[PDB]
């Protein structure tokens, strides 16, 4: 079982994304705002690839229906097939 | 020629659920482009969907997963189940 | 000694609140019809003449219209607002267009 | 008696219409029996939720007459209604009345 | 004619969106953008109307044009 | 404050992704769990949604940056946050 | 099934000197799907709107100018024009 | 004997007839359709390779990087915003402070 791991997100590695992002300070409870957005982000994709596997009768995710998922959520990804 | 519209059904449910109600031409307009927009977004994510699996039939399941992945939340449980009760009430008549 | 006391005038804002509560209640086209129709056919003449257009397209016309303005000064409200504002400026404006996608 | 497919499956929606209209809508060559039925039944559903929530706040609002104003009342004052047709404008709909609190005086 | 969206009518779209103050210059700004939009949807709906071999623009033009930008509107037919 | 843009220049111009990938794939691992159970992962999927988050959050980062600017502030806070989710139509 | 030939062939067309990564010609490959899937998409909107159901030349040009944006689609529809006289003439 | 060659194109125009035909779009598919699609998928793919190569050789690089492409692509208006929606897989951003 897996139980608190959103904070395996470190701190740092929100800074660097940041910095690629142009800002300049952050405050510091930006941190938890932060997790709660890509967890958020992340549990919508995933329901929308669960399902897809799921009907095709697969036990595995694929990373077609990664992106199919993404371009149904008007996120479409390039590189990964499609 | 005529054009067909699926007014006299709505009107035929809200009777169901408000015996005492009436609704206006404008209202019957927005609801019957609601249940065609509804209609046209459920059959295109099937019909891909379909395509992605490699199959040539839409069947019960198809239209289930593409409700699933469409009507957010709750919504989408209470329309499933009940798909499901008609689906079985028309397999237990013929 | 036959003057008349007068009643003054409003604080500004009240009048703004009570006119922003009626135009919320109510929901009749806030754009006049024929300067509409005449701008509209304006814009179409650029492309190709002789072009008609049916009083519905005109109507459904002015229906995303002024909905799309509505949205958008609904967003810039939310901008002046959190910029400890009560106006609106044409900043803002163009950040929640920018924000919105609809400004490269 | 030739007894509609509706009738045998207790719909009020036609499901011959939404039958013709998935085959004759150029989405695969086949369409399954069961799939129309499935449509029809959630079309229902969702266009009975609708028309009760439209009806209940045109009953607060002491009418008998449904207009686009109660639909948009009603599509607007629901979180997961609100989810599913978020990117519509409703004509003659209008807006919820939202005054932020500190647009206010003190 | 963009002069043709005169101020109290710019003026009372603001207070719907629940605005209480207006700049000035505002106004050229949203004549602006309600232009741009205009042409678009415009623009759209007169090149679906050449398509289909007709003179006239129709409702149904207009109402397919905003929903493929993503604007879906009910009422018209749709 | 020098630093600062010597990391926005460094990271601006390289391409390598910046979330760690162990714990991501055990927060994606984590998250899938609780729909379904017994649940396998291609590599390439789990590269995808590293991918396609990195892309989102520096997004949401540059739009927290313009509304952080546009209230004479350099420093980023949540209201910027939830003020570009909202904005941009999340829920 | 992949465009890679196709790709290297018109990159030798415009750059005879310059190589191309794998994860580029993953890339070129998404591309070239993406846009493909747009106009026939489109296209068959369009003939599901006229209640046509022969996709020829004109709804395809059509949809080119409903998706590409300004001069591009103009110089992609006389471009497509010229293939279309090119196939008549040969 | 191709219809390539006869088109003077270097996309398969039977790939994509056949791709139209087994797609599920409409009954028919005319002559002319496929042909116009091969010839605007090979004008689009090659105005971005063009401008990627551009890209490429202000970089001093010999080889096309996915960063080259994101470049081209965001460095170009009317590229850009056909792609706006758009996620480059490894393409990093565009300098900007």
């Amino acid at each position: 079982v897996l139980r608190d791991n959103i904070q395996g997100i470190t701190k740092p590695a929100i800074r660097r994304l940041a910095r690629r992002g142009g800002v300049k300070r952050i405050s510091g409870l930006i941190y938890e705002e932060t997790r709660g957005v890509l967890k958020v982000f992340l549990e919508n994709v995933i329901r929308d690839a669960v399902t897809y596997t799921e009907h095709a009768k697969r036990k595995t995710v694929t990373a077609m229906d990664v992106v199919y998922a993404l371009k149904r959520q008007g996120r479409t990804l390039y590189g990964f097939g499609g | 020629s005529r054009k067909e519209s699926y007014s006299i059904y709505v009107y035929k449910v809200l009777k169901q659920v408000h015996p005492d109600t009436g609704i206006s031409s404008k209202a019957m307009g927005i609801m019957n482009s609601f249940v065609n927009d509804i209609f046209e977004r459920i059959a295109g994510e099937a019909s891909r969907l379909a395509h992605y699996n490699k199959r040539s039939t839409i069947t019960s399941r198809e239209i289930q997963t593409a409700v699933r992945l469409l009507l957010p939340g709750e919504l989408a449980k209470h329309a499933v189940s009940e798909g499901t009760k008609a689906v079985t009430c028309y397999t237990s008549a013929k | 000694t036959g003057g008349v006391m007068k009643p003054h005038r409003y604080r500004p804002g009240t009048v703004a609140l009570r006119e922003i509560r009626r135009y919320q209640k109510s929901t009749e086209l806030l754009i006049r019809k024929l300067p509409f129709q005449r701008l509209v056919r304006e814009i179409a003449q650029d492309f190709k003449t002789d072009l008609r257009f049916q009083s519905a397209a005109i109507g459904a016309l002015q229906e995303a219209s002024e909905a799309y303005l509505v949205g958008l000064f609904e967003d810039t409200n939310l901008c002046a607002i959190h910029a400890k504002r009560v106006t609106i400026m044409p900043k803002d404006i163009q950040l929640a267009r920018r924000i919105r996608g609809e400004r490269a | 008696k030739a007894k509609t497919r509706s009738s045998r499956a207790g719909l009020q929606f036609p499901v011959g219409r939404v039958h013709r209209l998935l085959r004759k809508g150029n989405y695969s060559e086949r369409v399954g029996a069961g799939a129309p039925v499935y449509l029809a039944a959630v079309l229902e559903y969702l266009t009975a939720e609708i028309l009760e929530l439209a009806g209940n706040a045109a009953r607060d609002n002491k009418k008998t007459r449904i207009i686009p104003r109660h639909l948009q009342l009603a599509i607007r004052n629901d979180e997961e209604l609100n989810k599913l047709l978020g990117r519509v404008t409703i004509a003659q709909g209008g807006v919820l009345p939202n005054i932020q609190a500190v647009l206010l005086p003190k």
